[PDB]
RNA sequence: CACAGGUGAUCAGGUAGAGAAUACCAAGGCGCUUGAGAGAACUCUGCUGAAGGAACUAGGCAAAAUGGUACCGUAACUUC
RNA sequence: AAUUCCUUGUCAGGUAAGUUCUGACCUGCACGAAUGGCAUAAUGAUGGCAGCGCUGUCUCCAGCAGAGACUCAGUGAAAU
RNA sequence: UCGAUGUCGGCUCAUCUCAUCCUAGGGCUGAAGCAGGUCCUAAGGGUAUGGCUGUUCGCCAUUUAAAGAGGUACGCGAGCUGGGUUUAGAACGUCGUGAGACAGUUCGGUCCCUAUCUACCGUGGGCGUUGGAAAUUUGAGAGGAUCUGCUCCUAGUACGAGAGGACCAGAGUGGACGAACCUCUGGUGUUCGGGUUGUCACGCCAGUGGCAUUGCCCGGUAGCUACGUUCGGAUGGGAUAACCGCUGAAAGCAUCUAAGCGGGAAGCCCACCUCAAGAUUAGAUUUCCCUAAAGAGCCGUUGAAGACUACGACGUUGAUAGGCAGGGUGUGGAAGUGCAGCGAUGCAUGUAGCUAACCUGUACUAAUUGCUCGUUUGGCUUGACC
């Protein structure tokens, strides 16, 4: 149930010999150093804590510097934790190594990332609200919300009403994506799909939960 | 949205913005030290430096190309006369921005734009 | 060349060699066709009216007039569907994209030869 | 991309000249019909003393579109007109001649005599 | 459109509880010894041991 | 109100143009007494738009479209 | 029918489908001959209906430009 | 309620009920099969586009698995519209001597409000969480999502006189919906490249620039984007509804029920995705630091982050931004010169010149070890241990 953290490198295509174009995305997979192994006895639950990337020393706090030093690993750009089980905590020891070898070609994986942020967005784009008449006497409410409720009964707006607000820039998971190719010497992970976020953003890849 | 976009609007049309930075570049080439708004100072680096780069090698085509973008035969002659063979060995960064506070009339952030090497 | 280093590796390993051709030229593209189980090569002759050069993402659209109605097909250059391309007539045009030929039919849908 | 109230050329020997889409079949709110999709049409112009009279309501198959049909390699294949071939009450071609090319999305069992009679099958 | 009752002076002042004045960051210039805003030239023109006039 | 309104007559440059239209200029006169940023939703005013083309709607409202000169050619009907 | 309630009268045409439209019928609730009858070329920013062209009217909205909106500095209302 | 609670319909946006339209599970059937008919359970999702008419409705056309019945001020005009109704003009029919009138008709006819409170959608500041800090997190809970067609095979088998034609199993391919994304196909692309009309200017020619909607036109990078691409709606667990039981007495029999043991739905609770310790019950783990420390903030360079914020990166021990270098992309053949031509122009030098936002690098410029906040071992009671 454990995965790895990567960085979105952009999209491309993979051509099959039969003459099909596969829309793929490239995920750079640096070393995932294991910074802590949490178990049911010390933490109440089993998980693996990993780090990847690098940070300069001036940008690493003393508390983090000691957290990494106990593991014996270099400070990464972030710290991510994967919920595991007894079978997953087999060869995973403190300061260990997690490469792209975790995945094999043809395996369905779950990729999570932060979506591109659109900022404040109206109901038309945020919630697929129908636009109102561009002509036919329509006043200054072309992309307006329309009605937001009923009359005196209930005399309020219900909670969860679809309205303008912040769009994107949220955690989003795409399921059922195939691993097109794995290359570990160069830290490659080619995956079929779209992978929420922009180029350069951190993405987490885990084995698919649907199965 | 504005993702990965470049350029300024500065509450002007594009024709006005183009003419305003042409005037600023000519003024900076003449006096070599001007005081302007900090957002304008930062964007002036993107219209004034590429003219200095192209004047590092002097030719009729380059001389005529500068005049197309500057429309000042006094500053184009100065650009290829002294500004060219002063930044020949300098790989960019021909001018520096120094913040100089706020404007009295409207409290706009001000900055001096100075050419490097004795402006 | 326009992308991150590591996407360029996934793209350089997939590059088919092909003769060079500009827009305006007449080309024959041999297209791999599979009926039920047998593979043959169908030919698509026509005028290159547009091409986008994007490395592995390169493409070119070819316009021919098949039995009255005109047909355009935007071939993906580096695709094993494209068996081969050969240039028959080199064209002499003044513009990357020949989109104006979609309103030209006969004696006006013709372009000068590059010699 | 054929939708209701869209005119299509007739690409078979049925006597119809232009037909208009009045329904995109195969779904409650199905919006568009591409090549290979069955539509309900009204014939708007017909040839004199033909098999189909002006004003009939019948079935047709879209055989080529101006929007174009995509291929697995990513290529698009566009035409200069939107054409249809008139069908039976059980959605079978009534054509003995096909005019112009058709695409290879008509391969199957019900549109085989449309592909065999087509001058060109892309 | 408009209020149905006047706001109390207490409620009006709670809206004013985020109304602060910005205080500039200052520094002492190495050469002139003068106080100036951080990352700004001194009133007589000195910034980071450099003259402007 | 230092208000986008109204207020009679006179003078009448150039290049295009039938023109006192229109576009760019002359003489002359101005930049319309808050600015600086940013470049969200939404509003206004515009530009472009795949495929379809009135399916919109009370209604083609709005928009789009047409647009010049010369020549050819032009129907029902008519009080000719 | 600018008159007809019953009424979306009936029949014909137009549309895939027409309470509107056109033609006709006459059963004129409740036309009718200078509070003029029936037509009528031309004319109308007149009412209705139908087409071609054309289109962001719409399917279904997208992108972009400018003015606000947002932030800072200055001045500083309103109804309640 | 008349010191004013805006009428019908449409648009937009909904929320609930179940007397259920579809899908799901059942009993009976005048249930052979396929299709139905009734009634029970069931509200999780879904539940058309048009022609006519101001219409709601209704008729009709074509679909669909289905085109549900209702409540919500006959939901919704400080959200839009304004066709009808219902002002003032005018006319017809009719009534009136008349002024006028008509749940008769007809043509025409100003829809204001910058949001204080509640509510809701987002996004912050403060304080608290038994010293402080950097991170990682558990999950009390909350929300989202929940639809379905067709084809193949089983099998032309069961069933049926034939016509026809399955349940239960399995494989695929869609439609509507949603999310993410921009590799592809396209759209846009007003600091990219060209063509071109008029005029003005740069002394003039040449070459360029201003203005005319970006003057117009043809293309087009990045980004954004759909109509493009990819993915999703689970076939699992638990307890149940109707319904069907097993054994079984009250009631020697019978009986699903009283004791006891089962099956059983798209429904409930989990399972998937997102949020979540202000869960004041304020949780947990790993480190770091305490005569201003660990850190945080200000400031600066900024970002596919963003209204302001917040969040992310960087600040010389540096690639954070701009420039610069080299590529790529786009445009399509610069200028100058030469040649051919009377000339317009064509050709060569030369796939040239230019090239936004792209890629990779590079300290040239700008990111000043400056200031502020934040301390000094963290109360007491009890128990175990020491």
């Amino acid at each position: 149930a454990i995965g790895l953290v990567g960085k979105k490198c952009g999209m491309t295509r993979v051509f099959t010999e039969a003459g099909a174009s596969i829309p793929v995305t490239v995920v750079e997979i640096s070393a995932n150093r294991i910074t802590q192994v949490k178990n049911t006895d010390v933490d109440g639950y089993q998980a693996i804590q990993v780090t990847t990337g690098t940070r300069r020393d001036s940008r690493v706090t003393a508390a983090q510097k000691g957290h990494f030093a106990k593991a014996g690993v270099a400070a990464g750009r972030g710290v991510w934790e994967f919920r595991a089980n007894d079978s997953d905590l087999e060869g995973r020891e403190i300061g260990g190594e997690i490469l792209a070898d975790l995945f094999e070609q043809g395996q369905m994986v779950d990729v999570t990332g932060n979506s591109k942020g659109k900022g404040f967005q109206g109901g038309v784009k945020r919630h697929n609200f129908s636009m109102q008449d561009a002509t036919h006497g329509n006043s200054v409410s072309h992309r307006a919300i329309g009605s937001t409720g009923q009359n005196q009964s209930p005399g309020k707006v219900f909670k969860g009403k679809k309205m303008p607000g912040q769009m994107g820039n949220k955690r989003v998971t795409v399921q059922g994506l195939e691993v097109i190719s794995v290359d570990v010497e160069k830290g490659l992970l080619v995956i079929k799909g779209a992978i929420p976020g922009a180029t350069g953003g951190d993405v987490i890849v885990r084995p698919s939960v649907k199965a | 949205m504005r993702h990965r976009k470049s350029g300024v609007k500065l509450g002007r049309t594009s024709s006005h913005r183009k003419a305003m930075f042409q005037n600023m570049t000519n003024s900076l080439f003449e006096h070599e030290l001007i005081k302007t708004t900090l957002p304008k100072a930062k964007e002036l680096r993107r219209v004034a430096e590429p003219l200095i780069t192209m004047a590092k090698e002097d030719s009729v085509a380059n001389r005529r190309l500068a005049f197309s973008r500057m429309r000042s035969k006094t500053m184009v002659g100065k650009l290829f006369g002294t500004l060219g063979p002063r930044y020949q060995n300098r790989p960019g960064g021909y001018l520096r921005i120094v913040k100089c506070g706020n404007r009295d009339g409207d409290n706009a952030p001000m900055a001096y734009v100075e050419l490097v090497d004795r402006d | 060349s326009n992308k991150h280093l590591l996407v360029q590796a996934v793209e350089n390993a997939q590059i088919i060699e092909r003769p060079s051709f500009g827009p305006g030229d007449t080309v024959v593209v041999q297209v791999k066709v599979r009926e039920g189980e047998r593979e043959r090569l169908q030919a698509f002759e026509g005028i290159v009216i547009a091409k986008r050069n994007r490395g592995l993402n390169s493409a070119f659209t070819v316009r021919k007039i098949s039995s009255g109605v005109g047909v355009e097909r935007a071939f993906q250059l580096h695709s094993p569907i494209i068996e081969s391309i050969e240039v028959k007539r080199r064209g002499a045009v003044r513009r990357a994209k020949l989109y104006y030929l979609r309103e030209r039919s006969g004696k006006s849908a013709r372009i000068r030869e590059k010699l | 991309m054929i939708q209701v109230e869209s005119m299509l050329e007739v690409a078979d020997n049925s006597g119809a000249r232009r037909v208009q889409c009045i329904k995109v079949l195969g779904g409650s709110h199905r919006r568009y019909a591409s090549v290979g999709d069955i539509i309900k049409v009204t014939v708007k112009e017909a040839i004199p003393r033909g098999r189909v009279k002006k004003g009939d309501v019948m079935n047709a198959v879209v055989v080529r579109t101006k929007k174009g049909v995509r291929r697995p390699d990513g290529s698009v294949l566009r035409f200069d007109d939107n054409a249809a071939v008139l069908l039976n009450q059980n959605k079978a071609p009534i054509a003995t001649r096909i005019f112009g090319p058709v695409t290879r999305e008509l391969r199957g069992d019900q549109f085989m005599k449309i592909v065999s009679l087509a001058p060109e099958v892309l | 459109a408009v209020q149905k009752s006047r706001k109390s002076r207490s409620r009006r002042d709670m809206r004013r509880s985020h109304h602060h004045m910005t205080v500039a960051e200052l520094s002492v210039d190495a050469t002139t010894g003068e106080k100036h805003r951080r990352h700004h030239m001194t009133k007589d023109g000195f910034y980071r041991g450099r003259q402007l006039f």
